[PDB]
């Protein structure tokens, strides 16, 4: 792929997100929806091998269909009310035909599968600009959309998105797939918290972007794609090991990092609503994300596992590609703590 | 669902034990019938036969379960005379687990199912007593 | 020492948890990877939405 | 040793009440504000929870092909 | 989320296809034009929940 | 053997190179003002300076305050047939029971 | 020489200017809290001709 | 969305005309500082990421990083401020224009009010 | 507190910027200088509490803990420059690092003025801790201690985060002083009896409760030297201090709810001094003597009387001593003979006296002694639990007959009999192991001399 041809496929991506985030218009934010797509499957194409290829097939097939059911859904809400601007859906078929949609478009359960798959079969980078992205997309228009969501159906799906991402996570050893798995689970939770305080909705996907991106591209940096790949970059660049280990710390919710910051405001803000028993369920289920990322923390950085012979000529040599924002994504993802208030900024 | 929660809710706690029972034999049959469904979506059977075979023992299972922690509830309520008493709901989901352990044929499957179902429906009660609410309304 | 702390009060809290989860895990990720299953997966969670939720 | 590293008795205690009205205060606005949001997302009649509806600048007053609109 | 663009840079982009009584070639009136010029009238400036009301 | 593998290596003994070693570090000077700044700092300083501190730490209890105000009450209560301890801690008259 | 005492031993003085600053900043939150100066029942007094306020 | 689409407010507005009615930030705020902490630790990072000497190494760049943290930080803070002020606006003037919801109490003392003892025994 | 607060995160830059050979005493001199300048938090008043600002305060409860982390950490960096000699210059620094920052954290959780920020500094305190057991232990069960000391610690916290934030809602306030104002009554219902049990349940796994305890031998054996001696000495006691803390908002249920866990206390304080009478593991046995004692300051806590708190937190101070000196003298013997069996070495009377002395005392200290300060927590405890009722007694008379019978069979079995004869490398005590346990002891007695300075506000 010539680089002007990848810029602007990029470019296109982030137009399409961009005219779903600023149309006033439904089928303007479908346009947007069709735009990103189809800009994104070529970028999960790029580097070409059978598995990358499958991998766009199904992220392919997947927005196809909820791309299908999302304009069904504005057609029926447009038959009943002859209104197109994105405001509450007058229809509550046409809003589960809505929220299904957005759900199958996020990776909320039960429509994850496809999740773990495509991160499996794409590049670092491609996982990177997927995971950031198309979870930005759709969270906005459920944002715009919130006050017509069915309470219980978005619960169960964030439910459920957070216990399956708890349980794949907890099984796989890939980390393209340990990632997918944490990011199902993170929607889970802002999707859970976004019938009450589409603030708490913004501020989670800011943290868990920001972590995302800080792991991903130390993930580049390593140039490790699985747990023991993972496991020879104490023996050759043991800062990125470290950086990597508090970051799973963060992301785990542990204080008195940035990852406990969302937790404990969407935690707060469900109990405002009188809600206890998720609020309970939710907090005690990511024990097993954390259990996951200690795991992980434990295989890289925490032990020593055995090298080879020629990490003597990889000592020789030194890193050339110079990775952008990545100190500052790595203390964003640890120490901003202290900075919870600015949520009100946020507002 | 909510049909089928409407109207066990709506037979009084301590009394008609048979339509307790029946209710909550529908409702597990009903939560039977989906999971089978999953099951068979997402694990597909080797054969039609061995797939009705899956969704009728799921189902009864299922099925009895439900039955078992209706009369036993019902039952317990109605010889104590101790309507909203979560312990009532503790005796039948104990009974469920049990229930389920003989169907899965482990001791310690029943065992450990007796305890976690006995706590679940002890704290549903709880809830229905105290008004506690899992999926509560937006305010605030 | 033998059968309070080292068998049964390991069982009971710290045991039988990991090995539910474990379980789950593996139900959960034992996946073939086949877009006809998890797709009639959907199909089912879409009936099950419109009916079962209003 | 009181004179060279510790105050008096009156130091601590006016601080206290300083601290004590302080954290009262914040208490009450706290449980007030919650009654106002409460009250604000049930009615709609204040600035928060504005949803948006339709602006009637769109409409179009000119008369049309039909004289009954 | 909803970045209004539009209303801050003052463009119309899609707000001229949103409803059916905005203005329309050869000033051919909608089904509904009245019925639907009454509500939003009525619906202005009182958010959703009072317009719902 | 399935790895080039470091043998473990002995013991090392602080006194083979330095028979009058403290147990503090390698280098004899350095041990040995490791030694002098921990002996000296904690225990002459901290033991003994923060205990007399402590012994003469001003009475902010008002344990000496409350028995002369305890001394003052009962010689003035004895003095005029008063109770020696009242029987309320409040005032009846200004207590409001409910009807 | 005296050049690398002051190069290795300069450390020993960020402690001690730690505990100064976390003096300084003690004093600075204590003068915060004087709203209820000389105005508490049990120790409201009259101000001695030469003072401006009870305690600092 | 509890402030947004508030009456009178300006899309894609950072920091609208009405907050400069508020005491700005100090230059020597807490929170400033910390911001120039976190922008000290983002250039120590990148030192140690780029393998130069952590302490040592790139002054500019150090600078730089502390200098755009703080920068960031003063008018964030502003923001912050700005809206929780417009928070407690809206609840005082919901509060005063609600005075049924929102009734004054009288006020009784503890020797009128009767509380239940528990004795620890 | 910022006088001492602000010394500690300069001792972060002293440390990374001094010497390869210069961070111990470095370290050590300014801790020492450190704990001199907290001795001032000591002069406590009789009416209220020190409110130094809205952030933070000291009372007479704080003010004993406070100044035992900041002894603790100095003992802490000798037993570590002991056991890190051939460890690099970055990998010394980090773990000083990690002793730094869990004091801070520490010293902040006991000022914490309010409950959620008291929340979030107690949680904080699991990161250090967990990455020091988990990289400088020395055996492979380090990586499954470290696993079950956070799951227990987390699964029993996360229900207290849920229940400060309802408090916090349905109030107004979680600052202490105001919810101690304005305490009102916990109808029997059965959603106070779950929030009592989340608040309860937290700082009970913390403690902990007897049945709740497997991470404790699990962590204390298998952490290193540094990390035994600030899980026992002072970690054990966030609980204690939590409890004593929480307990103003959840009368009367108090009264109905303590049950349970007053039997779980008293009968597993006497099931884990059994377990200490037939422990192969030295280490595991001052763990289990550790579970009981705190089992005892538990059941302190839960009869809730003037009389139990002041022994509650005389207990706790003294048995953060003891433990953390009998984990040194262990320790020692573990760097003798890279074995944690008691029965691998023995005659060690014979081939070491004064090591042999400093055993004899913190024996003579774990158990009831008089006048120690540990039999005056303990005696103060039976007499409230006395009060409480009369079969207390019983259990109380077992439990410290037990007591004596494991810690004289802990001294008989390692320092009496001869010695094992191919045990040929038992150099002599070094200077500094003698001062470490010196610096373990003497306080001990003085605080003795001195018992009021640790019978906490109930005074
Ligand atoms: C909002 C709107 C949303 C949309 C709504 C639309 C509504 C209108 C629809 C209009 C009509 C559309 C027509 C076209 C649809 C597409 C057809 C298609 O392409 O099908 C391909 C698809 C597979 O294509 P293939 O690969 O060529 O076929 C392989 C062979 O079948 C060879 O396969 P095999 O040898 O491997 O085994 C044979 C068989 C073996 O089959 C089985 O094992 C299934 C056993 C089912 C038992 C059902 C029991 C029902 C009980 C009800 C309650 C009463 C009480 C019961 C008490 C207990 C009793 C025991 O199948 C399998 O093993 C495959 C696994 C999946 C089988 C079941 C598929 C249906 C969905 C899953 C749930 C099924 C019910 C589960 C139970 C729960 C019920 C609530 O075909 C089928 O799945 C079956 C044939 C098509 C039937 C379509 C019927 C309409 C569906 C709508
Ligand atoms: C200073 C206290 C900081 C507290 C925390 C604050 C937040 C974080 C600090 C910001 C980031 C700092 C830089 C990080 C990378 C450091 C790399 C390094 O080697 O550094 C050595 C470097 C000197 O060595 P060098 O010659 O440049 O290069 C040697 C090679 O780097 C030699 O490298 P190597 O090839 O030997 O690398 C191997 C080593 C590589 O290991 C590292 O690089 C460790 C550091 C990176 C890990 C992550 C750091 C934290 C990032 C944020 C996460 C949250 C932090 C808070 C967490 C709280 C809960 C735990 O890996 C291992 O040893 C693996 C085994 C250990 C793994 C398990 C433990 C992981 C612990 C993770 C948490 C650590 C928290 C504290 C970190 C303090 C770092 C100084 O010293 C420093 O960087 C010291 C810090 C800066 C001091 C500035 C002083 C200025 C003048 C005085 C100012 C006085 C106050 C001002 C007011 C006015 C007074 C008058
Ligand atoms: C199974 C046998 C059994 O029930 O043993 C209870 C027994 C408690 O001692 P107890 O002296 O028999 O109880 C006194 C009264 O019977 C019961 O006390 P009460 O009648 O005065 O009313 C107070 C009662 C109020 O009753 C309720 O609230 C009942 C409703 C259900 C509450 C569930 C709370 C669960 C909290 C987390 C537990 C994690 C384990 O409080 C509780 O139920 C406290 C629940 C937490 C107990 C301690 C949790 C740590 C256990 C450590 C070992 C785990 C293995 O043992 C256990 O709870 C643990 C071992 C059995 C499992
Ligand atoms: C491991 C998890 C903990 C293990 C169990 C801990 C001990 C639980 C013992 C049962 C509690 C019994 C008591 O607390 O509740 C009684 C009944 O308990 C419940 O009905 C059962 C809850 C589930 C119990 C599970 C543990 C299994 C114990 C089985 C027998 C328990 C009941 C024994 C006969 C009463 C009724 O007491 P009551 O005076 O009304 O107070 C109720 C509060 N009110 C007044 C507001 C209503
Ligand atoms: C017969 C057998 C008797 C054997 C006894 C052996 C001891 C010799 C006799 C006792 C010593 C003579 C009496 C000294 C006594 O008076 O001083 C004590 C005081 O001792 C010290 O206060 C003990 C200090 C304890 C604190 C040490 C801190 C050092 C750092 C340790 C940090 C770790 C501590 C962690 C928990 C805080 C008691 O206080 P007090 O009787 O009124 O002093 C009178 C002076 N007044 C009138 C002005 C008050
Ligand atoms: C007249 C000539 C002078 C004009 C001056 C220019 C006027 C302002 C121009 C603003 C830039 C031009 C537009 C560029 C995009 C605008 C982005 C921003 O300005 O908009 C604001 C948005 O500001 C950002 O949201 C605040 C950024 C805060 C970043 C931190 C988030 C808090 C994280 C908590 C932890 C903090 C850790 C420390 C961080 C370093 C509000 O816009 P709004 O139309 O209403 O948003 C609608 C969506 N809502 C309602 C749901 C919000
Ligand atoms: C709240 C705490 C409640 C405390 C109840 C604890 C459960 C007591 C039963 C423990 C003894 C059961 C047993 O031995 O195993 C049962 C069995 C065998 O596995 P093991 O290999 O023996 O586990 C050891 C793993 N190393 O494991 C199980 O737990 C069975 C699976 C449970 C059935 C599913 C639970 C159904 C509950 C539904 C609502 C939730
Ligand atoms: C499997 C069985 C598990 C049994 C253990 C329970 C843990 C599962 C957590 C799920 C919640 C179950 C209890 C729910 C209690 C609850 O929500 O109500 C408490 C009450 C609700 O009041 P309202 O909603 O306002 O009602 C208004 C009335 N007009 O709110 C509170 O007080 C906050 C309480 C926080 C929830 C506590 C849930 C956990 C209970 C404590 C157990 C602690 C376990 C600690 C683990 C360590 C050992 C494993
Ligand atoms: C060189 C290496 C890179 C690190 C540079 C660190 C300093 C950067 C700032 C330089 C000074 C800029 C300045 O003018 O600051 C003044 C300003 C406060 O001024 P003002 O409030 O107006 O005056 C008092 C009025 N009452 O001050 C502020 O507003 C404070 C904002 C900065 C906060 C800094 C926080 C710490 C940053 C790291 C310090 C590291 C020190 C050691 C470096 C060693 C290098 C080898």
């Amino acid at each position: 792929m010539n680089p002007i041809i990848y810029t602007t496929l990029i470019m296109t991506v982030m137009s399409g997100t961009m005219l779903v985030m600023i149309s006033s218009h439904w089928l303007l934010i479908w346009i947007g929806f069709e735009m990103n797509l189809l800009a994104m499957i070529p970028v999960l194409m790029k580097n070409f091998n059978p598995r990358a290829t499958e991998a766009a097939t199904k992220y392919f097939l997947t927005q196809a269909t909820a791309s299908m059911m999302l304009m069904m859904a504005i057609i029926i809400n447009l038959l009943y009310s002859g209104q197109w601007t994105i405001t509450k859906m007058f229809n509550p078929v046409a809003m589960t035909m809505m929220t299904m949609a957005l759900a199958m478009k996020l990776g909320l359960s039960p429509f994850h599968f496809w999740v773990p798959e495509v991160t499996q079969g794409i590049s670092l980078q491609a996982g990177l600009l997927l995971l950031t992205w198309q979870k930005l997309a759709p969270l906005s228009v459920l944002c715009q959309i919130s006050q017509s969501i069915n309470p219980n159906l978005m619960l169960t799906m964030a439910m459920l998105s957070i216990l399956i991402g708890g349980w794949g996570g907890l099984n796989q050893t890939q980390l393209r797939k340990i990632m997918a798995y944490s990011s199902i689970a993170h929607m889970g939770w802002m999707t859970a918290v976004l019938p009450y305080n589409t603030t708490m909705t913004i501020l989670n996907l800011l943290i868990y972007i920001t972590m995302t991106l800080a792991m991903f591209m130390l993930l580049i940096h390593s140039s490790a794609t699985t747990t023991l790949s993972l496991s020879h970059t104490w023996n050759k660049m043991p800062v990125i090991t470290s950086l990597m280990m508090v970051t799973l710390l963060s992301m785990g919710g542990l204080p008195p990092l940035s990852g406990f910051m969302p937790k404990w405001m969407i935690i707060q803000e469900m109990t405002k609503n009188e809600s206890i028993i998720m609020p309970t369920l939710m907090a005690m289920t990511a024990l097993l994300n954390l259990y996951f990322y200690m795991r992980l923390a434990y295989s890289s950085s925490l032990t020593m596992f055995p090298s080879t012979n020629n990490m003597k000529m990889k000592w020789q040599f030194e890193h050339t590609k110079q990775m952008k924002l990545l100190p500052t994504m790595i203390v964003l993802s640890t120490l901003v703590l202290p900075m919870t208030p600015a949520l009100s900024s946020l507002n | 669902a909510k049909t089928l929660l409407h109207k066990y809710s709506d037979i009084p706690e301590g009394t008609e034990c048979h339509r307790k029972a029946y209710a909550s034999t529908s409702i597990g049959g009903a939560t039977g019938l989906i999971v089978s469904a999953y099951s068979i979506a997402l694990k597909p059977p080797a054969s039609f036969l061995e797939g009705v075979a899956r969704t009728g023992r799921y189902t009864f299972t299922s099925a009895a379960i439900g039955a078992i922690f209706g009369l036993t509830s019902c039952i317990s309520a109605q010889v104590r005379e101790k309507p909203d008493d979560p312990l009532n709901y503790f005796i039948g989901g104990c009974a469920g687990g049990l229930t389920l352990g003989a169907r899965t044929r482990s001791y310690g499957i029943g065992a450990a199912a007796c305890a976690y179902m006995g706590l679940t429906a002890a704290l549903v009660k709880m809830g229905q007593l105290e008004g506690w609410q899992v999926f509560a309304e937006p305010k605030v | 020492s033998s059968l309070l702390d080292l068998i049964w009060l390991e069982t009971i809290l710290p045991k039988t948890t990991s090995f539910i989860q474990m379980k789950m895990s593996i139900m959960v990720s034992n996946q073939k990877g086949l877009i006809k299953l998890y797709f009639l997966s959907f199909l089912i969670t879409i009936m099950i939405s419109m009916t079962l939720f209003n | 040793i009181a004179r060279t590293f510790y105050d008096g008795p009156e130091k601590n205690y006016e601080k206290t009440m300083a601290i004590l009205q302080i954290e009262a205060e914040k208490a009450e606005l706290r449980l007030k504000e919650l009654e106002v949001r409460r009250l604000m997302r049930a009615r709609g009649d204040g600035p928060w929870y504005q949803y948006p509806t339709i602006d009637k600048a769109l409409i179009d007053h000119s008369p049309k092909t039909t004289p009954d609109n | 989320p909803f970045f209004d663009v539009q209303k801050r840079l003052g463009l119309d982009l899609d707000r001229w296809m949103t409803i059916q009584s905005a203005e329309q070639p050869h000033k051919i009136p909608g089904r509904c034009h009245a019925f639907e010029k009454e509500w939003i009238e009525c619906a202005h400036g009182i958010g959703g929940i009072r317009a719902e009301k | 053997i399935r790895l080039q593998e470091d043998p473990d290596p002995e013991d090392e003994n602080l006194y083979e190179k330095n028979p009058d070693s403290h147990g503090y570090d390698k280098d004899p000077i350095v041990d040995l003002w490791n030694m002098r700044v921990v002996f000296f700092f904690g225990f002459s300083i901290v033991l003994v300076l923060g205990s007399t501190f402590v012994a003469y730490l001003p009475d902010y209890r008002m344990q000496e305050w409350a028995r002369r105000e305890a001394e003052r009450l009962v010689k003035y209560r004895e003095a005029n047939g008063l109770p020696l301890m009242e029987s309320n801690c409040f005032d009846p008259n200004k207590i409001q029971l409910p009807e | 020489n005296v050049l690398q005492i002051v190069r290795d031993h300069w450390v020993h003085i960020l402690v001690p200017v730690g505990f100064v600053f976390g003096c300084y900043l003690d004093r600075r939150s204590d003068e915060k809290l004087t709203a209820f100066r000389n105005k508490s029942l049990l120790f409201k007094r009259e101000l001695r001709p030469n003072e401006e306020v009870t305690w600092k | 969305t509890m402030m947004s689409g508030r009456p009178g407010r300006v899309p894609l507005q950072f920091l609208p005309n009405e907050a400069r009615s508020l005491p700005p930030p100090k230059l020597t705020d807490p929170r400033l500082v910390y911001m120039g902490f976190l922008g000290y630790c983002s250039g120590l990072i990148d030192n140690a990421i780029r393998r130069r000497p952590v302490v040592s190494a790139g002054l500019h760049r150090q600078l730089l990083y502390v200098t755009s943290f703080v920068f960031f930080g003063y008018y964030l803070l502003k923001r912050q401020d700005y809206m929780y002020a417009l928070r407690d606006h809206d609840m005082f003037a919901y509060v005063k224009s609600h005075p049924e919801d929102f009734p004054e109490k009288d006020k009784k003392t503890y020797g009128e009010i009767l509380e239940e003892f528990h004795p620890v025994r | 507190m910022l006088k001492i607060i602000i010394p500690t995160t300069m001792l972060l830059p002293m440390t990374w910027m001094s010497k390869h050979n210069m961070i111990w005493i470095n370290a050590t001199v300014h801790s020492l200088l450190i704990s001199l300048i907290s001795l001032s938090l000591l002069n406590q008043l009789g009416e209220n509490s020190l409110n130094f600002s809205l952030t933070f305060f000291s009372d007479s409860l704080s003010a004993p803990l406070l100044v035992l982390t900041t002894w603790l950490l100095p003992l802490m960096l000798m037993a570590s420059q002991s056991h890190l000699s051939k460890e690099t210059t970055t990998r010394k620094k980090l773990y000083i690092t990690m002793l730094i920052l869990l004091q801070l954290f520490l010293i902040m959780t006991f000022t914490a003025t309010e409950l959620i920020l008291f929340y979030i500094l107690f949680e904080a305190t699991l990161v250090p801790t967990l990455i020091i057991i988990t990289r400088w232990g020395n055996q492979t069960e380090r990586l499954n201690a470290g696993l079950y000391f956070l799951f227990y610690t987390l699964a029993g916290s996360l229900p207290l985060l849920v229940a400060l934030v309802y408090i916090q809602n349905t109030t107004g306030s979680l600052n202490f002083l105001i919810i101690h104002y304005w305490s009102h009554p916990l109808s029997n219902s059965w959603s106070n009896i779950f929030m009592w049990l989340a608040c309860i349940m937290a700082f009970m796994v913390k403690m902990p409760l007897y049945g709740l305890h497997l991470w404790l031998p699990k962590a204390h054996v298998e952490a290193p030297i540094a990390g035994s001696m600030v899980l026992a000495a002072v970690l054990l006691k966030l609980g204690g201090y939590g409890m004593m803390r929480i307990t103003t908002i959840l009368n009367p249920l108090t009264n109905y709810m303590a049950y349970p866990f007053l039997m779980l206390s008293m009968w597993g304080m006497i099931m884990t001094s059994s377990i200490c009478l037939r422990q192969t593991d030295l280490k595991s046995l001052i763990a289990y003597s550790s579970v009981s004692h705190m089992a005892l300051v538990i059941v302190a806590i839960m009869i809730q009387t003037p009389w139990s708190f002041m022994g509650a937190t005389a207990l706790m101070i003294a048995h953060g001593l003891t433990s953390s000196m009998l984990f040194c003298l262990a320790n020692t013997n573990y760097e003798r003979v890279h074995s944690r069996t008691m029965i691998l070495a023995r005659g060690l009377q014979t081939l070491l006296p004064l090591m042999a002395t400093w055993w004899l005392v913190a024996s003579l200290t774990n158990l009831a002694l008089p006048p120690s300060i540990n039999l005056i927590g303990e005696l103060f405890i039976i007499t409230a639990s006395f009060s409480w009722s009369n079969i207390t007694i019983i259990l109380m008379g077992m439990n410290m007959m037990i007591t004596a019978l494991y810690s004289l069979y802990m001294l008989i079995t390692t320092q009496r009999g001869k010695y094992t004869h191919h045990i040929n490398n038992i150099k002599p005590s070094f200077t500094r192991e003698n001062a470490l346990m010196a610096l373990h002891i003497l306080p001990l007695l003085l605080l003795t001399l001195n018992p009021k300075m640790i019978l906490g506000p109930l005074y």
